[PDB]
């Protein structure tokens, strides 16, 4: 698959977030634990709550759509569904909002990912949730300054990061130390404290976060002179006008 | 015939029933199947005689949480049943001998219910079923009873409600599949205000016997709106037989390609493969690594399009057995697919964008709901052309229990009724049955 | 000169506007803002008085941990925190609303063919006046022939009252000259050239009913009202018996086959009669605007006085209020109207378009919207990118996305001199900006925008239709905030280039003409700076019966 | 037969044509010239090719004094109206030689339209004939002169108006004598909703064949609202065979010993001579100087009653030249019959009540308006089931000029088109024609 057009770093590296091929750069280690805590919906031992019944359990007539569909392992189980939401820093941070859901539908099964200009979200089995969370929060995914694990309140995409770099967050869930330099976050994403500070590692230096972002700007790659990823936008702003008279 | 394409047709467990049927033989306009569903769906009512018999007995009538202290009538209607739909049925049926229906079901606690179709043959619309039937049961449970003249207007409120004070039957113990004709949001579209959870109600949650109702049901209206109406008919005719007719295997083989480990993106990778092989797309221009893809046909390659988004939903809510995401799924699929090939998804962008506000009035405060209760109807879902709520019937098929909204929720009624007529429980057996017999008269 | 946002962007901020960084969570939460500590304070003097707690600033989360902005009234001088510019607290936005929702223009052709051929009368500029002082006593609510009836209190009903007008200007100078909207004295001389010649010889009447009435009850309320009152009028003035069969036909004409509502009822999922917001076409909204007769010279200004109108109508009361409610969506719109940045980008465009192509020289095609579109698109995002300060002002993609793609299709408009390629510019913006910041608006922003190339020009049933006849019930459009009002600019803008009198009818254009109206239409954003300032007197209070 | 009673069929000149036709041959659900109207009128539409020609020349779409300067598009649309015909048809058809008619009238000036009937036999309703039609004439219009995609749509605004900003078709340039579902007061209603002047536009003035078509409209559309069942079935057969067919010549017969110097009141003292007579009424008791009187068949003493009714607005508007006053012949005609003998008037007081409230809104300020903008889908008009309207038509096909809202005002388009087809135009012929026909078979 080809992914997106363009001859941009930009544009690589969102053909690379989209490619299941490629392996996303682990930045950080995040305990499964400590990614539980940071998700916020059970507590350090809890079991799975169902909504629903196991699907064994469940004795269903004959469905050849079904029989040849795998389902996720919560969906065996009757997990519920969950969340795990993020905003993105316009100042280069190096996902963005459509790059996550695009890249999600490629990546991961059983996915309800929505896009939105300060936040993104997926929705999809506890279980499964809480190891594609591992994956969003300890690779090039994430910054630990310039993205931000928010369930509500999530303005901050389009601010002034502050003096440490961080990104403004109306909760302050994660808190730059002006001392040590590591992110920690103190709070889950819906803005709880958390009992223990979760160590989220270094803010990607200027050059790292250039070499890794998916947004364009005039002070990056401007997506003006990506002209061939220009030529395909507006290819498919003409053949949609054609299509839709005749 | 009008176009030259021929179709393979299978059965719901992917076995071929009839090989190159002209793709005329499954248009609403000629298919006699086709014909037969939307006529059944028009006639059909379910009647709630137990629903009835309560809401005398406790003079719960008029809508919720309503009651009229005093009035209340205690008539053992489900101990006479019989009678009751017996003498209903003659006032019901044109002839003795006509397409009149009217069959007992749960011990008498509800009847199916179909007018004879010639009622409609004279009637400007569909209304004659609820009003014909209802009026029919009330004139049945009074004469039963010899309910007197002050108590009569009891049995009228509990089986038709609030009407004609309220516009709708606000409270009424009958159901059918289609809604009031004012509630249509424009002329053409009383076959798309037909709730998904109904359709899924009806089909018994079999996924591929859900996207063809649906699917039908859209489609025949995008002819009443005469959006299928010359140069869209075909793009229109395609769409419903690779999308909701699994025309050529298409839909299956895609879902048994990526039903085990596949996501979206391996549905999109395995389509543009598929339509690259079968030289409905070929590359036009090559870019900096990057191949700009073609057609000269942008009715097949939007069919083609389209049943790799029925795969994607089924493979993507298919492997979380959570409707939900079907949203997302409409979105992202038809968003990757022109940015991995440079031509325009699904529809010209319009499954996409019902997409983009159907995920917005199904995760926010504004509106919408859960999956279940859109149609094509609905201001949110009616933008796409017969495209997008196919997938949405597939995607509620599919969920194992997550909805507060599902179908045992708001469709019981309709499910004990009208799945028990086999043209609305297994359609896509007696359409391909029927395209196959007008074969060679297309 | 400094591009037109600079100076609302040193007022709002203490850096200067392309510092990439700031301090937050210094400014003490709400006590930062004059607005929200009054607010703080009503809030405990309303829950002691009727015992239920309500406002409160510790539920939820803590507002101002950045600065609470104020904003200025583009093309003004007046800088106000958003809280002044939400519906509920701008005594002008709402008089804005009731003024438009209590119009309705009723012909006067076929009541003047009853009086003639059917009851046998004369009709001429001196019945014409007699009827005239006739109506405008029974209008607001008084009585001409019964004994013993109850009547309106003529100043609670003094924004009552009907007018005329005709294109015959020595008819239109024989009758009363109290009644009579001049067209000549109203427009300049093309315009009214153009408006009379579409009038002809018809006369059709103005009428306005109460404030007070309109808010009692709804929009539907309008032609009714009006109907009764010159049918009671006609009744006196010409001389019938007080109700015989020829009454019907006054009746008819008057509320069916010479009636003008503002906007058409709506199906009925978001059922409403006529004459509320989401009936007015946006062809109908440009033309309520009254900036072409004034601001004429600068199609940029005529076409963002349009944008401000809508804006607030439609994102403000109308999708903020009549189809949610709450809160609400007053950024959602002032976007649109604030800062002067959309009138920055706006500029832009209009320049870039004059020296390229000249105004409304540019062929009608989609080289020209890839062109010019596309062109506006990237000033705009750039200017976010340039100025940190503007990025965090418009924080919202929503807000930024109705923005840039307003200037870009308003441009395009500009260029071609045809509103749909206009709206085609509008959706390519989207497009572009979508891939260039890898976001747009919020989860259910870009429903029309994904629909929207495919449906610009379509001719099917329910997708065709040239944008100034579409409104806010065209069906792609019927939900969402950040384009019906920015829609009113781009079908006002290829006219205001063009100088035409008006965007879709002449009749609704020269209705708005009339200074006897409580709000300005001639200077719609002046007016809303005067209501969040609190300085607007609105129709319609009950203080005349109510204690002192 | 369900009924045992016959009636005698005469022609619109009083002739016999049929001695003893059992009651149901008039049915709507059996005779099938009441089928084949009913089909028409859901399936014909009047397109007028001058107005689109001059909307576009103008660039006046959209509705009432709307105009977009710089719109302007000059098409010879009249001068080419074979062409786009034929084109158009050949989209609108279903197949070649099936039942759709494109017939030029006026020089290429105006087409009538007949929809093919199976597209409606798989729809809900009758959208599609505007729909079709406004779709197949725009894209014949579109590619008769090659219309670039950048003005096309104001093509489609000067076919089909405002709509769908506007839920009606605001503006257009087709006109059907249905309207949109969504303005029917009730399901069912859509038969209702036909003005009274496109009614006698139609049958060109003839007074029985205007008040046959509004009958048939009028007593179909109480078969689809459920009315006609069960207990009330007869007395909607005889309301129609008795008051809109001249059963018996009752009507015919009581006009002729009327029209020379009778009144309402004559008329009064005739029917009720005439059901004396024929045994459908007897004395029940005598007080004081005045007979009571009495019926043991309460159905047959409307259906004389409405004959007298109809008689009495044909003497009573017809020596007037008037229609204004059939309000007051509808109400004193009721009103005075009551008292005249001890039983209920027509349809058991709801046309005495109809004409209180119509008599109002056609001579007061409040709405309403001349007779002929009624219908029996109007808020004023809807209460009697079927008894009234066709009164009011009979009454407006004898108006030698009085109103301004004039057919001639109100429904020229209409005129033209509808009056070419025979069975819309001399219904009573036709009618009686087919009742004959299937004699011997009901
Ligand atoms: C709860 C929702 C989901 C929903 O259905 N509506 C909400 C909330 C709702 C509430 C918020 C009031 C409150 O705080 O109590 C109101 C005011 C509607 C109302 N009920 O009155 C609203 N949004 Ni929302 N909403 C807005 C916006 C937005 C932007 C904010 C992005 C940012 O970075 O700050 C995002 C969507 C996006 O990411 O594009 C958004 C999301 C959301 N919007 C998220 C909450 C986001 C969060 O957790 O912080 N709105 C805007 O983008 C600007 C205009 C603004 C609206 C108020 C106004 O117009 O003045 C408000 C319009
Ligand atoms: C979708 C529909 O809601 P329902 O699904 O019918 O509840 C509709 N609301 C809206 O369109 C909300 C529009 C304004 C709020 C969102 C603006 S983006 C309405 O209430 O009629
Ligand atoms: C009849 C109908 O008027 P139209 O015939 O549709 O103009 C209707 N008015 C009314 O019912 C007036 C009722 C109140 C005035 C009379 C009270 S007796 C209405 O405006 O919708
Ligand atoms: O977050 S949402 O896009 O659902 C609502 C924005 S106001
Ligand atoms: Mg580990
Ligand atoms: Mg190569
Ligand atoms: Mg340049
Ligand atoms: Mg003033
Ligand atoms: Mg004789
Ligand atoms: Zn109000």
């Amino acid at each position: 698959a080809q992914y997106y057009p363009g001859t941009t770093k930009v544009a690589q590296n969102r053909r690379n977030f989209c490619n299941p091929e490629y392996e996303l750069e682990k930045l950080r280690e995040i305990s499964d634990e400590d990614v539980v805590k940071i998700l916020g919906h059970r507590a350090p031992g809890e079991e799975y709550p169902s909504v629903h019944p196991p699907l064994e359990e469940m004795d269903e007539p004959e469905d050849a759509i079904r029989e040849m569909v795998e389902p996720i392992d919560g969906a065996k189980a009757g997990d519920r569904v969950r969340y795990i939401q993020f905003t993105d820093s316009m100042y280069f941070a190096p996902a963005q909002p459509y790059v996550r859901s695009r890249a999600y539908l490629c990546r991961y099964r059983g996915a309800d990912a929505g896009t939105l200009s300060g936040r993104q979200i997926i929705e999809t089995r506890e279980r499964d949730l809480e190891k594609i969370s591992k994956e969003l929060l300890e690779t090039e995914f994430f910054d630990p300054a310039r993205s931000g694990v928010r369930g509500k309140s999530v303005h901050g995409h389009s601010l002034r990061l502050d003096e440490d770099g961080m990104m403004f967050d109306m909760l302050r869930r994660q808190i730059y130390n002006k001392d040590t330099g590591r992110v920690e976050m103190v709070k889950n994403q819906i803005g709880d404290e958390l009992d223990e500070p979760v160590d989220l590692g270094e803010p990607l230096d200027e050059e790292t976060l250039m070499e890794k972002t998916t947004i364009y700007r005039v002070d990056g790659e401007a997506y003006r002179d990506d002209v061939e990823a220009v030529e395909i936008m507006q290819r498919i702003h003409v053949l949609r006008s054609q299509g839709g008279f005749n | 015939a009008k176009f030259e394409d021929k179709v393979d047709l299978y059965d719901d467990r992917g076995n071929l029933v009839e090989e190159q049927v002209p793709l005329e033989a499954l248009s609403p306009l000629r298919n006699p199947a086709i014909k037969s569903i939307v006529q059944g769906i028009k006639r059909t009512v379910a009647v709630n005689l137990e629903g009835i018999e309560n809401a005398l007995k406790t003079a719960k009538v008029g809508g919720p949480a309503c009651k009229i202290m005093g009035r209340e009538l205690d008539l053992d209607i489900v101990g006479n049943a019989e009678s009751i739909a017996a003498a209903a049925k003659e006032m019901i049926q044109v002839t003795e001998d006509d397409d009149t229906n009217v069959e007992l079901l749960g011990g008498g606690k509800r009847a199916l219910v179909q007018v004879p179709s010639a009622r409609f043959d004279v009637a400007a619309e569909y209304s004659a079923a609820p009003l014909v039937t209802a009026t029919a049961f009330v004139q049945a449970i009074i004469n039963e009873f010899d309910v007197s003249m002050y108590d009569a207007n009891m049995v009228k409120a509990a089986v038709l409600g609030r009407y004609p004070q309220s516009v709708e039957y606000m409270g009424a113990n009958i159901a059918t599949m289609l809604d009031i004709p004012q509630k249509l949001e424009g002329p053409g579209y009383a076959l798309r205000n037909i709730m998904v959870n109904h359709v899924v109600a009806a089909t018994l949650k079999n996924t591929l016997q859900a996207a063809a109702l649906s699917t039908i049901l859209e489609q025949t209206a995008m002819f009443e709106m005469g959006d299928a109406v010359g140069a869209f008919e075909r793009m229109h005719l395609l769409g419903l037989a690779y999308q909701g007719m699994n025309a050529d295997n298409l839909v299956f083989d895609l879902v048994k390609a990526n039903g085990k480990e596949g996501t979206v993106g391996s549905v999109i990778a395995d389509l543009v493969e598929r339509a690259l092989e079968d030289g409905v797309i070929k590359v036009e221009k090559e870019l900096t690594d990057y191949k700009v893809y073609g057609t000269d046909d942008l009715a097949m390659w939007n069919a083609y399009a389209a049943a790799g988004l029925m795969a994607a939903t089924m493979v993507n809510q298919g492997a979380a057995r959570a409707a939900q995401g079907v949203s997302s799924t409409l979105l992202y699929y038809n968003d990757l697919i022109e940015f991995e090939t440079g031509l325009p998804s699904v529809d010209f962008g319009k499954v996409e964008g019902t997409a983009v506000g159907f995920s917005f009035f199904s995760h926010s405060i504004y509106g919408g709901g859960g999956p279940g209760i859109f149609n094509g109807n609905h201001i949110v879902t009616r933008h796409s052309k017969g495209f997008a709520i196919p997938c949405v019937a597939a995607a509620m098929a599919l969920d194992a229990g997550t909805q507060m909204f599902s179908p045992e929720a708001t469709s019981g009624l309709i499910k004990e009724v009208f799945s028990q007529v086999d043209e609305f429980r297994e359609p896509l057996k007696y359409v391909v049955e029927a395209a196959a017999e007008i074969k060679n008269e297309i | 000169a400094d591009k037109l946002f600079i100076n609302a962007l040193k007022k709002k901020f203490e850096e200067s506007p392309e510092e990439k960084k700031t301090t937050f969570y210094t400014l003490g939460g709400w006590k930062q803002s004059e607005r929200k500590t009054e607010f703080v304070n009503a809030g405990k003097e309303v829950a002691a008085k009727r015992g239920i707690p309500q406002y409160n600033p510790d539920i939820g989360t803590p507002l101002g941990q950045r600065v609470l902005m104020p904003y200025q009234v583009s093309t003004t001088d007046t800088y106000v925190e958003g809280d002044d510019l939400h519906f509920v607290n701008n005594a002008a936005m709402q008089q804005m609303w009731d003024d438009i929702r209590r119009t309705v223009i009723v012909g006067l052709n076929h009541a003047h063919a009853v009086i003639e051929k059917r009851l046998g009368k004369e009709v001429t500029p001196e019945t014409i006046t007699h009827y005239l002082e006739t109506v405008n006593h029974a209008m607001p609510g008084a009585a001409v022939v019964q004994e013993h009836m109850v009547e309106t209190h003529p100043a609670l009903v003094a924004d009552s009252y009907v007018k005329v007008f005709t294109g015959n200007d020595e008819i239109a100078d024989e009758i009363d000259p109290a009644f009579v909207i001049d067209i000549n004295k109203q427009f300049p001389e093309d315009q009214a050239e153009t408006l009379k010649a579409e009038v002809g010889d018809g006369i059709w009447q103005v009428v306005r009913i109460p404030t007070i009435v309109s808010r009692t009850c709804d929009g539907a309320t309008t032609s009714r009202w009006s109907a009764m009152q010159i049918g009671m009028s006609m009744i006196s003035a010409y001389k019938q018996a007080a109700g015989e069969a020829a009454t019907g036909d006054f009746a008819y004409a008057a509320k069916h086959a010479e009636v003008i509502h503002m906007g058409t009822y709506l199906p009925v999922r978001r059922a409403r009669g006529e004459n509320e917001p989401g009936g007015v076409p946006f062809g109908y909204l440009a033309d309520i605007c009254q900036s072409s007769r004034v601001n004429y010279e600068d199609p940029v200004r005529v076409s963002l006085d349009v944008v401000a109108t809508g804006a607030m109508l439609y994102d403000q009361i109308w999708l903020g209020s009549y189809m949610s409610g709450g809160v609400g969506f007053t950024q959602y719109a002032t976007a649109a109207y604030t800062d002067n940045i959309l009138d920055d980008f706006t500029y832009f465009g209009k320049e870039y378009v004059e020296d390229k192509y000249g105004l409304c020289e540019a062929p009608n095609n989609m080289d020209t919207v890839l062109d010019v579109a596309t062109e506006v698109t990237f000033y705009g995002l750039e200017q976010y990118e340039e100025y940190p300060a503007l990025l965090e002002d418009q924080f919202g993609g929503s807000q930024r996305a109705a923005v840039v793609a307003a200037a870009a299709g308003c441009s395009t408009a500009f260029a071609t001199g045809n509103a749909q390629t206009g709206l085609s510019g509008w959706y390519l913006s989207m497009y572009l900006h979508k891939e260039q910041h890898s976001r747009l608006g919020f989860y259910g922003y870009d429903l029309q925008d994904q629909c929207g190339a495919s449906n610009v020009f379509s001719i099917r049933g329910d997708e065709g239709l040239p944008l100034e006849l579409r409104g806010p019930n065209y069906p792609n459009y019927a939900m969402n905030v950040g384009h019906q009002g920015e829609y009113a600019g781009i079908s006002q803008a290829p006219h205001a280039a063009r100088g035409d009198a008006f965007v879709f009818n002449p009749l609704v254009k020269i209705a708005f003409a009339d200074d006897n109206l409580v709000f300005d239409f001639t200077n719609v954003r002046g007016e809303f700076a005067k209501g969040a300032l609190r300085e607007f007197e609105p129709a319609g209070e009950r203080a005349l019966i109510t204690p002192a």
